[PDB]
């Protein structure tokens, strides 16, 4: 273990000695773009670091060439580095072209001082031994995994580095493969950064309203994928929030009041900006839980919105227009007529921040807009690179939202949001029509190869939602065994498709043994181990290693080589 | 005829009895028609109920000759039967209709 959490301020004050000189800007901040927990992560240390006002570069990378290219670029006075989101599960040292040598000043005395010191920041749980334990510049902040469950790997990879007869050789093979199983997992995430910063912060007591909101809106960031997690975490987080609220309830809304509140939280879309009916329409628990993609779907849900006694005008009216007496008898209609269709999983209780007068509003709505933000805020080489400008200059737009004096950018998200999951429902529905999904005993592959707003999924975290909504509705049909799906989208200007590897998930609020056992996406050393081989000019840079850029010839034969691969 | 209808247990029968005629009425398919025409009454919020005459003329023929002959009050009380049998399948639908 090389940082574990109780000593992550002495981290924060080695970085502080390291870069707290006015004169220059030696502290530089590497954030992931298109990962809202990342972005809330870089927002804390942001204003920590404008609070003790020690100059910061933040610079949003969307590819691993970006990041080497830009350490390339990157000048040797810039004494710390920060890594948010990325760089826990590859050989930075090799990937940067790094070795100890060049980097260390004053070796002496058993000590080493680096001219150049990496702090990484991901939860991602194949931690990289040869970042993790075989250097001092990387340097890695550990949530209590590494230091519990990684001391046979601790032991084996000490021995390899000891060690460089036939017993000899038997103990040297025991322990890599040790090493090996260890590797050759799939990519899992346990904790969020949102939370571990926050840890930090508190550690170093400089905490307030605004970061636990921060912490929040980053742990509620990975409920939808990782809904373990979230339950794990609701409670210290609730905890939080019951500290920091003043004594001072129940009093009179002042355009000053800034509260947050625990209450049902509804997991519904944007029900506060949108109407119930289309809330309902446009859930994605409630879509897999009656398959609204057949025609019967729309007649059920006018069955419930008739069954709870709800005029379906009314159910249509914009949230805020709703007669009170709906507004405040949900709660009741929703346990009256809940378990009867089994969405008796919808009614939740969250987080809602209330700013004055400004009406309520809850985290998994900001963060769907934040994620819209990201995704559509705004010969074959180049045009990529406007794409990848395109989605880092988002990345700002996103990060502007979290000001409470740019809520009209907050609007343009909600309304992105909205137009976005009207999109993916009407591709998942389309798909489902045409059966797109041709199921395998390996993988259900599904590739979009004309159709409407196809240039819309070229965007990662579009290809990411649409294939949420397409496995939360896949993991409801319990016919349907476990399985990942493989998404492709041909983007006709540079003539290439764009396969994402996903995982398949358990239904929310299915809470099982197997389910406690998180699913581990194998994607990542299949996609690798196929493309070293057999050259097609495939594009691997997203961090995120279940997603790839392949040519439109190599697709098929691409596709191909993967089935004959059994490594996932 | 009608004041014959407007007695108090002759109304509370023609009510009992028109609404196991709703309940239980069933064609040569075996469906019961007018349980399911409540299904939808509700779904859509039509707040009509279309009932055949032959329907109700096959089966128990003299409520559909007093519907022939005196159907002033009848539609009253066969309105409230049909909203009680949308009740049944759908409760407190007088908040819609």
């Amino acid at each position: 273990m090389y940082y574990g959490i109780s000593q992550f301020s002495e981290a924060y004050n080695k970085i502080l000695r390291n870069s707290s000189s006015h004169s220059s800007c030696q502290l530089v901040i590497f954030v992931s773009c298109l990962n809202i927990d990342a972005l809330c992560a870089t927002k804390m240390l942001s204003l920590l670091f404008k609070k003790q006002l020690v100059q910061s570069q933040i610079v949003p990378i969307f590819g691993y060439s970006e990041l080497r290219r830009h350490y390339s670029q990157l000048d040797d006075n810039i004494n710390s580095l920060l890594l948010v989101g990325f760089g826990g599960v590859i050989d930075l040292e090799a990937f940067l072209e790094i070795d100890p040598q060049e980097y260390v000043i004053d070796t002496d005395s058993g000590e080493q001082s680096f001219r150049r010191d990496i702090y990484v920041l991901d939860a991602h749980r194949p931690w990289n031994l040869d970042n993790i334990f075989g250097s001092q510049i990387i340097q890695c902040f550990d949530d209590g995994t590494v230091d519990d469950t990684l001391g046979e790997q601790k032991e084996a990879y000490y021995k390899l580095l000891e060690l460089d007869r036939k017993q000899r050789k038997k103990q040297i093979h025991e322990y890599e493969g040790v090493l090996e199983e260890y590797y050759s997992q799939g990519t899992t995430v346990v904790n969020s950064i949102s939370a571990q910063i926050y840890s930090l912060l508190s550690a170093i007591g400089e905490t307030n309203l605004s970061n636990l909101w921060l912490n929040i809106l980053g742990t509620t960031s990975l409920d939808i994928a990782y809904a373990q997690v979230y339950n794990r975490l609701y409670p210290l987080l609730q905890d939080e929030v019951k500290r920091l609220t003043p004594s001072s309830r129940n009093s009179v809304k002042t355009p000053d009041t800034l509260t947050l509140n625990i209450q049902p939280d509804y997991y519904l879309f944007l029900l506060r900006h949108s109407s119930l009916y289309d809330s309902f329409y446009y859930s994605n628990y409630v879509n897999a839980k009656l398959s609204l993609w057949n025609e019967n779907g729309k007649k059920r849900l006018h069955k419930m919105f008739a069954r709870m006694g709800i005029p379906l005008s009314t159910a249509q009216e914009t949230w805020l227009y709703m007669d009170h007496s709906i507004k405040r008898e949900l709660g009741i209609i929703f346990d009256k007529n809940l378990d009867r269709y089994g969405l008796q999983d919808i009614i939740r209780d969250g987080f809602v921040r209330t700013l004055g007068y400004r009406g309520s509003i809850s985290a998994s709505e900001f963060v769907e807009a934040l994620t819209a933000l990201l995704e559509v805020g705004n010969n074959s080489a180049q045009k990529l690179t406007n794409l990848r400008k395109r989605w880092v200059s988002n990345f700002w737009l996103s990060w502007d939202a979290l000001d409470d004096r740019k809520v009209e950018l907050l609007n343009r998200g909600i309304q992105l949001a909205q137009d976005l999951q009207r999109a993916i429902f009407n591709t998942g529905v389309a798909i489902l029509e045409k059966k797109l999904i041709k199921h395998l005993r390996i993988y259900r592959l599904c590739v979009l190869q004309d159709g409407p707003d196809l240039d819309l999924y070229r965007n990662p975290l579009t290809l990411l939602r649409l294939g949420n909504w397409l496995i939360e509705c896949c993991a409801e049909s319990e016919d349907k065994q476990l399985l990942p799906m493989v998404l492709a989208s041909i983007d006709e200007n540079t003539d290439t498709y764009l396969v994402a590897g996903l995982t398949p998930r358990y239904p929310r609020g299915l809470d099982t043994i197997h389910t406690k056992k998180p699913i581990l996406n194998n994607f990542s050393m299949a996609f690798q181990q196929i493309t070293a081989e057999t050259d097609a000019k495939v594009r691997i840079d997203n961090f995120e290693s279940s997603i790839i850029e392949i040519r439109r010839e190599d697709l098929s034969p691409f596709l191909e080589k993967l089935t004959l691969s059994g490594l996932l | 005829y009608s004041e014959w209808i407007t007695q108090p247990n002759v109304s509370r029968t023609i009510a009992r009895e028109l609404k196991s005629f709703l309940l239980e009425y069933t064609d040569e398919t075996g469906r019961s028609v007018y349980g399911a025409r409540i299904r939808t009454l509700g779904e859509m919020n039509s707040e009509s109920l279309e009932v055949n005459y032959r329907h109700l003329a096959e089966s128990k023929a003299i409520l559909a000759l007093f519907l022939a002959k005196c159907p002033e009050e009848m539609l009253k009380i066969f309105d409230l039967v049909a909203m009680e049998a949308t009740e049944l399948h759908y409760p407190d639908y007088a908040r819609i209709h």
